[PDB]
């Protein structure tokens, strides 16, 4: 296919170029914890009018 | 990012979360859940180059991998990469499957590098030999030893040296806007 | 204002020669380039990296990688090529006598030597040394310049030929000078003692085989002494060898380039291709992608272009040193300032980091002495004239001597072949001409 | 051993063809096919997609320029190199070594190629060699005898005198041999009786 | 396109429409109205010197 002929002759030819695969995928948490308060304006004892 | 993740031995600033090589590509970089960092590096990565006699002296073929560890590369990994079975020898161009590494010295056919070149010999298969540079001649230096020829050969030997190449001319608007 | 040089003036007159009384054997080094460093670039992931998007516009954009592959190969083919020529001149190896004694003559610094490591001659080791600041199979920090290459594909290619086998070359090129003199490059090696050779070197500058054989414990002692100011001559810091550390530093500028060249945006939004991809819709990311493309193809190109003109560069140092080699190495060349400066006696060559390094051993007159001379001699009504020399006077008898050195002669009919008569010629001067 | 003037015709022609392989390339545009170009596209938006192909042409046209440039100043080097084998080589004996075929160069005979010259050096070849003892001078009289254009050489029991490239042995004459100095003062010098004619 | 147009001689198979030459330049093609492969060749062009 490189040569683009049938035949080949005698000789070393660069021919295309190997790589591994990535197995998995990451994502990456930043520990964040600055979680809303609104649960407890949801978890209100009064509500207004 | 994509590239195999280990832990990374430089330290980091407080401030400073990843780090950008002479490459300038991120090499390394901080865990954003555990603040220990880690050293990245691309997957491994390498071309391929396919040794072969020539389709008039069969199909056996020996395939090296330039510039790869013969145990980074897996034989699993489009080809079968041979078998490990197959005759491995590690060298510093690459890894190279398929072909007999020999203790015989022969003058070189196909170049591999480092001093490294293969041919197709016979049970015809490809083997792998290290440079042979010539014959090695002793001659005897002392402080009243001469030679004299006794007889000459007449030779004629032959060189080829190129003169012109065709002369090529480019009509340029119908390459560029043709009809 | 820069001077051009010292003002000296050379006292011409019709009767005024100087013959020189004594000479100094000089050894010059040169240096030539030989090859540069095989270089492999893997197009696509130069272009664009885990950018599957990028294969589908650089397959759509062309083939062009495949003109920049094939274009390096044919270059890093030419270089094995070229220390092949300029090293692999002689097929048989030759192998330096167990007898290190070569009449007086030292040969230990351009000698390999058994004890160090390396098959290298002290002299090569020090010129490894020195350039050895410019130069990672395990890639155990990379699965660290290097590294910044092959993580953008920029790979180096081992050479064929490794150190150790071109210094097994240039040892067997020792062996042969040594030992055969000219006869081990034009066919079989024929033996000849040091002295011998030298004395016929003697004879090819023009001065007899016998000015050699009496002065031969000084001509010993002061080629053995210039071996050495050679050593300490190189040892200094200022050297030659910028010219061999250039090609190295032409490699490193324009691999730098190359590395600089993708974080130029060639006027994109953003260097980075993953900005590119992520922030923009397909329809803008194309536009912002292709000129992108365009700008990394040029780059290649022009490295590619600048490495095609470098290395026709090294291809004529190339030819020039392996001509270097067979016309001054392997033989005493007439061309002047060819091989040295002075009149070339023999040249020896010393392997170095992608060059090689000529060390000229050349013959340069010293303590001349004026002269007054005739162009013939009358004796009995025929002129006579120097069959191989130039007639000198002592101010009161006259002498013929040759040309390179002062040994005066008397003048006898061997030395001098008649011809003509006396009073055609102009300035000859009468004297008696000795008959044996 | 043609394979020098096969490269170049190879050369020559493979660049040509990459020429006509990359009009095929699509250089971003719509079509590789200018008049598709032209029927598909309105004027406006036409000159975008035109452009775009012209530079792609056009700089493939700049890179075969570019490429057969540097190929013809490496032919050129060879062709002045040629004229010179042609002058140093055909034209007179050349005392250069391996410049006119390996060996002494007896003479170069030139045959003409497709763009190419073939040359044919005659060389001589020394062969047989055979070894000898040798001395730097011969002490006779007491002065000091050096060869005029030979070297000493004794097969073992008598002294001659030798052209370096052939082994032709002489009688030690007094016309063979320069005297000059004395015995002493060279080393390595042999008692043997220089003949008078 | 601009061009000389003749019969074609190369055998053209029926689910065959279009020939393109080692450029892929369009060089043969079947009549819409009646099915016959004609050539077409670039007219004639030659550089001129003087
Ligand atoms: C001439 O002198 C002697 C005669 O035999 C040779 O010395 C030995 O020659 C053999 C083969 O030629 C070598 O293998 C030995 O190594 C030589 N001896 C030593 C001590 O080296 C010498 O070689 C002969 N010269 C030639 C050109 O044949
Ligand atoms: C030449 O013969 C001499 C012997 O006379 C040797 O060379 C050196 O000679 C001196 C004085 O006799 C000794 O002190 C040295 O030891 C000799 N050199 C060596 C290396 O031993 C030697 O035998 C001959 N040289 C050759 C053949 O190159
Ligand atoms: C020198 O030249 C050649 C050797 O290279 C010799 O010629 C050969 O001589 C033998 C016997 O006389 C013949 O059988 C061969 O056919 C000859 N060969 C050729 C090519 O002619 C010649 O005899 C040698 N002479 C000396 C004195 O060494
Ligand atoms: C040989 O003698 C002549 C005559 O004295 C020298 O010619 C003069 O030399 C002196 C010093 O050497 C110079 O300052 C003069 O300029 C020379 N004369 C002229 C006209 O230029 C000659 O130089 C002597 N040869 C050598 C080698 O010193
Ligand atoms: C060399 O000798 C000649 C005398 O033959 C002088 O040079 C010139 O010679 C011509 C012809 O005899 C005279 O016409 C000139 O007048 C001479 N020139 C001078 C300056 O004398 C001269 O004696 C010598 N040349 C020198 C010393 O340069
Ligand atoms: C020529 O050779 C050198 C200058 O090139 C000189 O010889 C010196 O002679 C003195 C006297 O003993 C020694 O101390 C020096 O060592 C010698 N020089 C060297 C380099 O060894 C002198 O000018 C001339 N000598 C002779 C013998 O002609
Ligand atoms: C050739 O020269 C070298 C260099 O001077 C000599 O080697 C030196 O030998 C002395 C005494 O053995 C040591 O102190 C030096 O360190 C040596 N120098 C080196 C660079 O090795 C050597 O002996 C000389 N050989 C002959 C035959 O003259
Ligand atoms: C010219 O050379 C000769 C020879 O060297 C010198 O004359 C010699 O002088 C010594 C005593 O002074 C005599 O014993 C020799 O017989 C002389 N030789 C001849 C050939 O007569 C003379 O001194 C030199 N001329 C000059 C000007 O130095
Ligand atoms: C060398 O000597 C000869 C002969 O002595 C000189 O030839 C002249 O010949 C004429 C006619 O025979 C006579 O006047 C004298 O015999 C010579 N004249 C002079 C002035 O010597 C010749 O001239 C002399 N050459 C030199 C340079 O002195
Ligand atoms: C070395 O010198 C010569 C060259 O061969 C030999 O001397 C000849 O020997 C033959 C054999 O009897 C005689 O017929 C000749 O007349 C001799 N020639 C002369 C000039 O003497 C000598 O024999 C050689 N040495 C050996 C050991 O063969
Ligand atoms: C070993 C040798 O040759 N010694 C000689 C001696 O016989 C001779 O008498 C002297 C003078 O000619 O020179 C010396
Ligand atoms: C190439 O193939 C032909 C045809 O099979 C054969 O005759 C020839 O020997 C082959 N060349 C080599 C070098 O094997
Ligand atoms: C050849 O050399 C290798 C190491 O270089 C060694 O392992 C082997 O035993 C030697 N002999 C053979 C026959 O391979
Ligand atoms: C390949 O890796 C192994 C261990 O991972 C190591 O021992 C070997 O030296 C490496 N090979 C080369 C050529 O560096
Ligand atoms: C040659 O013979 C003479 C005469 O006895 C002698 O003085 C000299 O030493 C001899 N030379 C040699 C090398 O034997
Ligand atoms: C129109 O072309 C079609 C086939 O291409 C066919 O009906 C006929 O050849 C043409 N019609 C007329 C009326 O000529």
């Amino acid at each position: 296919c490189t040569l683009k002929s049938f035949t080949v002759e005698k000789g070393i030819y660069q021919t295309s170029n190997f790589r591994v695969q990535p197995t998995e995928s990451i994502v990456r948490f930043p520990n964040i914890t600055n979680l809303c308060p609104f649960d407890e304006v949801f978890n209100a004892t009064r509500f207004a009018s | 990012g994509t590239g195999v993740l280990t832990e990374s031995n430089k330290k980091f600033l407080p401030f400073q979360q990843f780090g950008r090589d002479i490459a300038d590509t991120t090499d390394a970089v901080r865990d954003p859940q555990t603040l220990e960092i880690l050293d990245i590096t691309p997957c491994s990565f390498g071309g391929v180059s396919v040794i072969t006699p020539g389709t008039n002296t069969s199909n056996q073929v020996a395939v090296l991998y330039q510039g790869v560890n013969c145990t980074e590369v897996p034989v699993a990994i489009t080809w079968r990469v041979y078998s490990t079975g197959s005759n491995v020898f590690q060298t510093r161009a690459g890894c190279l499957i398929g072909a007999e590494y020999v203790n015989n010295s022969y003058e070189c056919d196909i170049p591999i590098g480092a001093g490294i070149c293969a041919s197709y010999q016979t049970s015809q298969s490809i083997i792998a030999y290290t440079m042979s540079l010539g014959a090695e001649n002793s001659v005897a230096y002392s402080n009243n030893s001469i030679a004299i020829p006794t007889n000459f050969t007449i030779s004629v030997t032959t060189e080829i040296l190129p003169v012109s190449m065709t002369k090529t001319s480019v009509d340029c608007t119908m390459y560029i806007c043709g009809d | 204002t820069m001077s051009l040089g010292a003002e000296n003036s050379v006292a011409y007159s019709n009767n005024s020669i100087a013959i020189p009384t004594n000479f100094t054997i000089s050894v010059t080094t040169e240096i030539l380039p030989v090859s540069m460093t095989k270089t492999s670039v893997d197009c696509t992931m130069y272009i664009c990296g885990d950018s599957t998007e990028c294969s589908n516009l650089l397959l759509q954009y062309g083939s062009f990688c495949t003109q920049l592959k094939r274009a390096l190969t044919g270059i890093a083919v030419e270089q094995d090529k070229n220390t092949q020529e300029v090293f692999a001149q002689v097929k048989q190896i030759y192998k330096t006598p167990p007898i290190k004694y070569f009449g007086g003559f030292n040969f230990s610094q351009i000698l390999p030597d058994p004890s160090k490591p390396s098959k290298r001659s002290p002299i090569e080791d020090l010129l490894f040394n020195k350039v050895t600041l410019a130069d990672i199979k395990q890639y155990g920090d990379c699965l660290d310049l290097i590294c910044a290459q092959k993580f953008k594909g920029l790979t180096v290619l081992p050479p064929l030929l490794t150190d150790e086998m071109i210094a097994q070359y240039t040892s067997a090129l020792l062996a042969g000078t040594i030992t055969s003199g000219w006869t081990f490059g034009a066919g079989p090696a024929l033996q000849i003692p040091f002295p011998m050779q030298m004395a016929y070197r003697f004879n090819g500058i023009g001065v007899t085989q016998n000015v050699l054989y009496e002065n031969q414990k000084l001509i010993a002692n002061q080629f053995n002494s210039a071996i050495g100011k050679i050593q300490d001559s190189l040892s200094s810091t200022p050297s030659a060898l910028g010219k061999l550390q250039d090609v190295v530093n032409h490699n490193a500028q324009a691999l730098n380039t190359l590395v600089k060249q993708l974080s130029s945006k060639f006027g994109a939004i953003s260097s980075v291709l993953n900005d590119i991809f992520s922030r923009l819709d397909p329809p803008e990311a194309e536009v912002q992608i292709d000129r992108l493309i365009t700008g990394r193809l040029q780059s290649l190109q022009t490295y590619v272009t600048q490495q095609l003109i470098r290395a026709a560069e090294i291809r004529a140092s190339a030819n020039l040193a392996a001509t270097k080699m067979s016309e001054c190495v392997l033989g005493q060349s007439k061309r002047v300032d060819f091989c040295g400066k002075g009149y070339h006696l023999m040249s020896f060559p010393q392997s170095a980091p992608h060059g090689v390094v000529f060390l000229h051993v050349t013959y340069v007159p010293a303590q001349e002495k004026n002269f007054t001379t005739a162009p013939a001699i009358c004796h009995d009504g025929k002129a006579h004239f120097p069959r191989e020399g130039v007639f000198v006077s002592n101010g009161t008898h006259w002498f013929v001597t040759q040309r390179n050195f002062y040994e005066p002669q008397i003048i006898t009919t061997d030395n001098t072949f008649v011809s003509g008569n006396c009073d055609v010629v102009i300035g000859i001067v009468n004297n008696t001409v000795y008959d044996p």
